[PDB]
């Protein structure tokens, strides 16, 4: 869930 | 006798750009245009506040989980806390400054199912005049709203994330005292901001109900970004479940 929000926190 | 650089300058400097609507303002207003363009703006400015929130010292250190739950159960308080903000600078007025290019005066409040919500985004901007909030309060002011809010059984880097929130209460503190004014007064300031603070939990329980209900209204025709459709997807179960614990100032 809150696949974006994991993105954006997980990205360079 | 500080020989460090102080937290506040730091925010200062992170702090996100103003962003546009992008509104098309050469057709005739409705609150379903309105709220789209609100909508996918506040996507943008959630995505804007990801990159903010990493560039709070410490904040990378959390586990990613805990970073990731900070901001389901804060954009709201975030997004409503810089609203109020941009109004209280730039008016005198009884306004709403979403964006350069979207305010919303007295008048565009009259449009259908607007008014009541208005009024709650109003307090925040009220609040923030009756107590001539500086913009180094409102920095640190935002970032303990960042921490403002758990799951019910914690985090998992529940030690680290408390050492920060200390670390901003004390900066809140260190705002007051470098804002011009009195001295002796510091203290009984210091439970006004926070107190401020503990409202936007309602403040947000208001906005949220309504988001959530506009959410799952399908007569409505209004449209959300990926961004705040999967958080909002994702934390109405949880106001359900009652997983989720509201760090209180001034109440148990
Ligand atoms: C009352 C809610 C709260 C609104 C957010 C407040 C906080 C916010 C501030 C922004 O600057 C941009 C976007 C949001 C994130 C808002 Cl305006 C929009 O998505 C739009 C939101 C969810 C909201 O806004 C309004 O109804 C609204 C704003 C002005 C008149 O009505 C809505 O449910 C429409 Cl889908």
């Amino acid at each position: 869930a809150n696949a974006l929000l994991r993105y954006l926190l997980d990205k360079d | 006798p500080q020989l460090t650089p102080t937290l506040v300058s730091l925010l200062e400097v992170i702090e996100p750009e103003v962003l546009y609507a992008g509104y098309d303002s050469s057709v005739p207003d409705s609150t379903w245009r309105i709220m789209t363009t609100l909508n996918m703006l506040g996507g943008r400015q959630v995505i804007a506040a990801v990159k903010w929130a990493k560039a709070i010292p410490g904040f990378r250190n959390l586990h990613l989980d805990d970073q990731m739950t900070l901001l389901q159960y804060s954009w709201m308080a975030l997004m409503a806390f810089a609203l109020g903000w941009r109004s209280y600078r730039q008016s005198s007025a009884n306004l709403l400054y979403f964006a350069p290019d979207l305010i919303i005066n007295e008048q565009r409040m009259t449009l259908p199912c607007m008014y009541d919500q208005c009024k709650h985004m109003l307090y925040v901007s009220s609040e923030l005049h009756r107590l001539q909030v500086s913009y180094e309060e409102y920095l640190c002011m935002k970032v303990l709203l960042l921490l403002s809010t758990i799951p019910k059984d914690g985090l998992k880097s529940q030690e680290l994330f408390d050492e920060i929130r200390m670390t901003y209460i004390k900066e809140l503190g260190a705002a007051i005292v470098a804002r011009e004014g009195n001295s002796s007064q510091n203290w009984q300031r210091f439970y006004q901001l926070t107190k401020l603070l503990d409202s936007m939990h309602e403040v947000v329980e208001n906005l949220l109900n309504y988001c959530f209900q506009t959410f799952l209204d399908k007569t409505m025709s209004i449209e959300f970004p990926e961004m705040l459709a999967e958080i909002i997807t994702n934390q109405i179960p949880k106001y359900s479940n009652g997983n989720i614990k509201k760090l209180l100032f001034h109440q148990k």
